[PDB]
RNA sequence: CGGCCCGAGGCGGCGGGGGCGACGGGCGGAACUUAAGCAUAUCAGUACGCCCCGGAGGAGAAACCAACCGGGAUUCCCCGUAGCGGCGAGCGACGCGGGAGGAGCCCGCCCCGAAGGCGCGCUGUGGGCGCCGCGAGGGGGCCCGAGGGCCCCGCCCGAGAGGGUGCAAGCCCCGUACGGCGGGCGAGUAGCGCUGCUUGAGCGUGCAGCGCGAAGGGAGGCGCGGCCCUUCCAAGGCUAAAUACGCCCCGGGACCGAUAGCGGACCAAGUAGCGCGAGCGAACGGUGAAAAGGACGCCCGGCCGCUCAAAAGACCUGAACCCGGCCGGCGCCGGCCCGCCGGCCCCGUCUCGAAACACGGACCGAGGAGCCACGCGCCGCGGCGAGCCCGAGGGCCCCGCGGCGGAGCGAGCGCGAGACGCCCCGGGCCCGCCGCGCCCCUGCGGGCGUGC
RNA sequence: GGCCCCGGGGGCGAAGGCGGCGCGCAGGCCCCGCCGGACCGGCCUCUGGUGCAGAUCUCGGCAGCAGUAGCGCUACUCCGCGCCCCGGAGGACUGAGGGGGAGACGGGUUCCGCGGCGCCUGCAUCUGGCCGCGGGUGACUCGGGCCUAAGCGGCGGGUGAAG
RNA sequence: GAACGCCCCGCCGGCGGAUGCCUCGGCCCGGGCGGCGACGAAGAGCGCGGCGGAGCGCGAGACGCGGUGCGGACCCGCCCGCCCCGAGAAGCACCGACCCUCGAACGCAGCGCGCCCGGCGCCGCCGCCUCGGCGCCC
């Protein structure tokens, strides 16, 4: 049961917030679980999906694994390499079947200066909570 | 609503019915016209509340508490009490903070099947009510009544469970649906202060027992 | 509750108990109380004698707490004595330790005489007495008294 | 609105801790024939009441007493009842882990009446033999005197 | 020729003006309507027009109320009849009592005279809540286009509020529970006379014009003159709180669900469109999980067929009225298996009387009319009972005044009920009002009687 | 608001739609087949904007009538692949108060060139004031700016509760 | 007779948009807040994008410019551009500027003209400069 009275529990307002969200909120809402192997190494549970990661898909009719070529933030979907619409011609181009990030599990992460730091920032706060508890 | 437009009757002599019409001839301003007002609009001055005397409010709580001391009326209200030691069920707990420990007591006594009865019943309701913030329904289980011990943190999350401090007992909790016989889990200090509570009501005597 | 009302039993009846010959119109007698001396005179004389006219003196501003005047009968006097003490007083019909009852403390001014008292001396202090309240009190051995 | 007012007087009480939220107000008689014999809370204390204990108006306002210089005492009992009320409060006051007093300070309480005893013989010498005639002579005294004068001038004119 | 007085033009610094569908203050000010007609009255000191502020405003520290064994500035809440009136219809305050809140002061006059804010002033200055962030825990088997489904075994819970995700998810993802930062006392006056408006204010509630014009004065719900008593000090000024409210932001709901709900759910509504103008003012929501939004071939738009679970193909479902192709047959009720026999005027309505040459109605769909608030009477049921009671307010629980009932009658001074009775009805007697024998004390007062 | 005995029915197919049996004096209810593709209830207590054939009812759709009633300004024809467009030849009309050539007012891009026929051009169209894409109006001397007409504003102030 | 019309013994098509389910919208109650303007408001006009009509936004510095923080891979089409332990796309909050014509609307007018080489409206308060009077005096 909720206790905070500045937070809506109204379906109409909650649905309006899923749409019409700004771009920084939409990125966070497109997260996925890290694999067990990365959970031990990084000590984090989920991560926001990104162009350049490798994902293992389940629960769908397009199961498989591949790299993230595109992010359709308006749709909350991601295009993976190798997961296409079944095509008509033998020659014609591939057409990506778009996957929802929560149907995925990340197997390897794209790394740069900002992604190392935001992980380390998130571990130190999760250790504040583990000291309070 | 319905009266922001401008409309007047055309009168007889033009082969049309006599209701008010907008410029152009469109029907307006009647309950039988598209876009018109209601015949008698709803108003907030409806009397929403009702009065009850203080004597009759105390009778209802006492009669609803007496129903809770029968194992045949609790059963016929809907609960599962076939594995319970006593239906006037008093239990010594004295402090409960983890839900895991509080689940262990309710099992350790025999009210485990009533909370699973409630847990496995959650569903989406049948009508328009699921657009109006009333989307799910669960059945109602035990009521824990406490006096001086922290139990609310460990009991509250359980499906179909409610919490009452003994000094202020609620009739809408004792008779869900307007049916009297709820199953009640008394803490020891709650059950042993019932008479003190009824002694704290000034110039009140309980009603006379009958056959 | 709308669902137990007489008016919902008339769906399908063309006219909801108001008749075909007469019907339901706006105000076939006028509004309010009008007509009491002309076409409702048979009603006003049968049930409201003394509705029309004037009677008596008028006071441009009445003092509500001057004209206030509470009263008590002598048959209610012994109930002002608490029950724990009444038995003993009756037991010893004393002339030299009689009970004193001051009725203004209980909020009465005048003492009237309906009823009767027990055979027991008692003293009653008030602001005014009726003539047979005094007579029945002296019949018992009691005394009346005036108080500030 | 009930929650708003309770919140306003919780904040005000911290800002004056440990002063109470109320001033000490006097005990006065409810005003009419219908309500005398019982007391209630008044507006302020008089300067004659304040002269009794030894406080000036500015001095008593400082330690929590309300002072109403517009009121005048109507009797000697009005003074003794309120001087005793002033004297008592000065005992239970400390001037600088301290206790803030709730509600009205020294509430006014009106006693339920009691029965008393006496002697029949010492109460008779208080009253005449016919009390009802005694009352009826006083009630009609002005009216009888007017009719008495009217008759007396019916004969001076009629020689 | 300088000073003072009364004016003129210019220059510098500073201030004003306009704006708002509420709440607030000041003015001007209707008619419809009701009275079963209509003039006074009512609607209403309302609509609407003009002016002026603020975050509140206005009001305010007695020329007050009262008649007490008295209260004590203003505002707001609970509570209840004096009176006004073609005395008709209607209209209508307030004190006492219970609570919220509580706060008190100044100038003029008088004393000192520039001690002051010093180009001025002696025609008088100065003193007396919002910003951050972490955030637990589910697998295996059947099946489907797709598992949030079914079967069987578990974990988290200070978190089973909820939203998303290809079909009902605590454990797939965001959140939810548990916490850190900033924090000596007023004059063209008061009053009075005449006149107009206003009020419950009644030989004047409040205001105003004009004429007159005080010294101790004002008030005490019926006028005038006299004597007392009780209680206040007008004609100058400031002041927090408790109270009211749209736009806009935030939360909630036994509310509406696309002819409903705002006129306005639709990338472009006060929009398109109409009127010289003031102004008037619509209609239109929905493919699919994914645009995968339609292959290859054959004839010269069609065919075949491709994507997809499915064309769902310009889109969900897709009723009625009405219509086209193939197949069968030639109004309601009743009997018989079946085209014969028997019965049958057009409904709704007003009306003594309708099939009427009395009126409404081509057809079909959706919408479409005794609900709510307050007051009065009677009946039923619940609780308690000479008592009863969730006022307002204060701490679905606890505490909580009036009020109504308990005694009536009388214009009023006022006086004031026991004697009977299962119940009901009647009789008799007692209380008040109107009359009258008789006796007496404290006396046009008491007692005891008689009568409508 | 409750219950629906291991916790009510549902993609192994909900609500709705179309036909067909049964049950009830009746209002109505229940089942089956086909369609449809995501939600729905039986019993107890509570609540109301709660039931249509009619109102010259309101809004929307739409039939017969019915391939019906109907389509001033003298006029076109031959050939060019040929349309009422374009060309050539013929025949006529407006008839200098013009069906001619130009301005004022009003309209506002209708002007021009190239393309085109989905809408419009009440028949047709290859035409066009229609649709798409590009373009287009040059002043010392012409008009407006200036002057005053009939008028209309302003004016220390005056008046009115104000405007 | 056939056909037309009518009924339906059934199987398919049209026209129309009811019913059912769905909802970034309304409505009701409560809580906050009470924050405009000559330092040019509210409102109106015109203009501004690489390909640009409407609406939102902005003002010739125009579909935005700067500064401090935060954030960390995108930017709906076609292009551009960014990409990295900082090199920095989307997004967010505060702060500093730019700010065409009309409007209380301010040189006159409303689109045309002046006086003067800074500029150039009305009212009021306080000061100051320069002055008038057969007002009272000298
Ligand atoms: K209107
Ligand atoms: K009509
Ligand atoms: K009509
Ligand atoms: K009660
Ligand atoms: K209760
Ligand atoms: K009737
Ligand atoms: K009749
Ligand atoms: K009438
Ligand atoms: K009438
Ligand atoms: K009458
Ligand atoms: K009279
Ligand atoms: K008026
Ligand atoms: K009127
Ligand atoms: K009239
Ligand atoms: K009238
Ligand atoms: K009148
Ligand atoms: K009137
Ligand atoms: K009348
Ligand atoms: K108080
Ligand atoms: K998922
Ligand atoms: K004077
Ligand atoms: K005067
Ligand atoms: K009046
Ligand atoms: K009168
Ligand atoms: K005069
Ligand atoms: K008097
Ligand atoms: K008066
Ligand atoms: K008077
Ligand atoms: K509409
Ligand atoms: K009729
Ligand atoms: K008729
Ligand atoms: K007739
Ligand atoms: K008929
Ligand atoms: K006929
Ligand atoms: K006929
Ligand atoms: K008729
Ligand atoms: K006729
Ligand atoms: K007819
Ligand atoms: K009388
Ligand atoms: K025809
Ligand atoms: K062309
Ligand atoms: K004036
Ligand atoms: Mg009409
Ligand atoms: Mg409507
Ligand atoms: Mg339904
Ligand atoms: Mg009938
Ligand atoms: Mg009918
Ligand atoms: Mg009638
Ligand atoms: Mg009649
Ligand atoms: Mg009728
Ligand atoms: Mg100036
Ligand atoms: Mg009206
Ligand atoms: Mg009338
Ligand atoms: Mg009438
Ligand atoms: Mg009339
Ligand atoms: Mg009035
Ligand atoms: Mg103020
Ligand atoms: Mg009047
Ligand atoms: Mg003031
Ligand atoms: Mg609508
Ligand atoms: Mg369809
Ligand atoms: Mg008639
Ligand atoms: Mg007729
Ligand atoms: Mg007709
Ligand atoms: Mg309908
Ligand atoms: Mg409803
Ligand atoms: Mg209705
Ligand atoms: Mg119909
Ligand atoms: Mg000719
Ligand atoms: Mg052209
Ligand atoms: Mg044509
Ligand atoms: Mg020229
Ligand atoms: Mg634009
Ligand atoms: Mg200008």
């Amino acid at each position: 049961m909720k206790l905070n009275s500045a937070v809506t529990a109204s379906r109409r307002k909650c649905r309006k917030a899923y749409f019409t969200a700004n771009a920084e909120t939409r990125a966070k809402m497109m997260s996925s679980r890290l694999s067990k192997e990365l959970r031990a190494e990084h000590k984090i549970k989920t991560m926001p999906i990104r162009r350049g990661d490798i994902v293992e898909i389940f629960t769908g009719g397009h199961k498989g694994t591949g790299k993230v070529v595109e992010v359709r933030r308006r749709d909350y979907k991601i295009c993976v390499e190798g997961i296409n619409q079944k095509a008509r011609n033998p020659e014609a181009k591939p057409v990506p079947y778009p996957i929802h990030p929560s149907n995925c599990i990340i197997k390897e992460l794209y790394m740069n200066g900002s992604r190392y730091r935001a992980i380390k920032r998130r571990q130190e706060r999760n250790a504040e909570r583990l000291a309070r508890i | 609503a319905g009266v922001q437009c401008t409309a007047h009757s055309w009168g007889p002599g033009r082969a049309v019915a006599r209701l008010p019409r907008k410029h152009g001839g469109i029907g307006a301003y009647a309950n039988f016209a598209r876009g018109g007002h209601m015949a008698h609009p709803t108003t907030v001055i409806r009397r929403w509340c009702r009065k009850v005397n203080l004597n009759q409010r105390r009778y209802a709580v006492a009669s609803a508490l007496a129903a809770s001391a029968n194992a045949a009326l609790v059963e016929a209200r809907g609960h599962r009490i076939a594995d319970v030691p006593s239906i006037p069920l008093v239990v010594d707990t004295d402090n409960v903070t983890k839900t895991k420990d509080a689940l262990a007591i309710i099992k350790a006594v025999g009210v485990l099947r009533d909370v699973e009865r409630c847990k496995d019943s959650r569903h989406i309701r049948a009508g328009r009510g699921k657009m109006r913030n009333r989307r799910y329904i669960t059945r109602k289980g035990p009521l824990v009544i406490y006096n001086t011990e922290d139990v609310a943190r460990g009991f509250r999350n359980l499906p179909g469970v409610d919490l009452c401090h003994v000094s202020s007992i609620r009739l809408l909790e004792l008779a869900p649906g307007s049916h009297p016989g709820r199953l009640i889990l008394w803490t020891k200090s709650a059950f042993a202060s019932l008479d003190d509570v009824y002694a704290a009501k000034q110039n009140y005597t309980l009603p006379r027992s009958c056959i | 509750p709308t669902r137990i009302r007489k008016s919902r039993k008339r769906r399908g009846h063309r006219q909801m108990g108001y008749g075909r010959v007469g019907g339901h119109r706006k105000h076939p007698s006028g509004r309010g109380k009008a007509g009491g001396l002309q076409h409702k005179r048979t009603s006003f004389d049968k049930y409201h004698p003394g509705y029309f006219g004037k009677l008596g003196m008028r006071n441009y501003h009445v003092r509500r707490n001057i004209e206030y005047n509470p009263t008590i009968n002598i048959d209610k006097i012994w109930s002002l004595i608490p029950e724990e003490q009444r038995d003993g007083f009756l037991q010893r019909k004393s002339t030299t330790e009689a009970p004193v009852v001051d009725v203004t403390r209980f909020g009465f001014f005048k003492v009237l005489g309906r009823g009767s008292l027990p055979q027991c001396p008692i003293i009653i202090k008030a602001r005014y007495f009726s003539s047979d309240a005094e007579k029945k009190l002296r019949e018992v051995g009691g005394v009346p008294l005036l108080v500030p | 609105r009930k929650i708003r007012r309770r919140q306003t007087r919780l904040q005000k009480a911290k800002a004056i801790f440990p002063c109470p939220l109320q001033k000490l107000r006097p005990s006065v008689t409810r005003c009419s024939q219908k309500f005398n014999l019982t007391q209630r809370i008044g507006r302020g204390f008089t300067l004659r009441e304040l002269q009794g204990v030894g406080l000036s108006a500015g001095k008593a306002r400082q330690i929590g007493i309300a002072v109403d210089p517009r009121r005048k005492n109507k009797s000697e009992e009005s003074v003794a009842r309120n001087v005793a009320r002033l004297k008592e409060y000065l005992s239970k006051v400390t001037i600088f882990q301290a206790i803030q007093h709730q509600g009205v300070v020294m509430p006014v309480v009106n006693p339920k009446p009691v029965i008393t005893t006496g002697s029949i013989a010492e109460a008779k010498k208080e009253v005449p033999e016919n009390l009802f005639m005694y009352l009826r002579n006083a009630r009609t005294a002005r009216n009888r005197a007017r009719l008495a004068k009217r008759d007396a001038e019916r004969e001076a004119a009629a020689k």
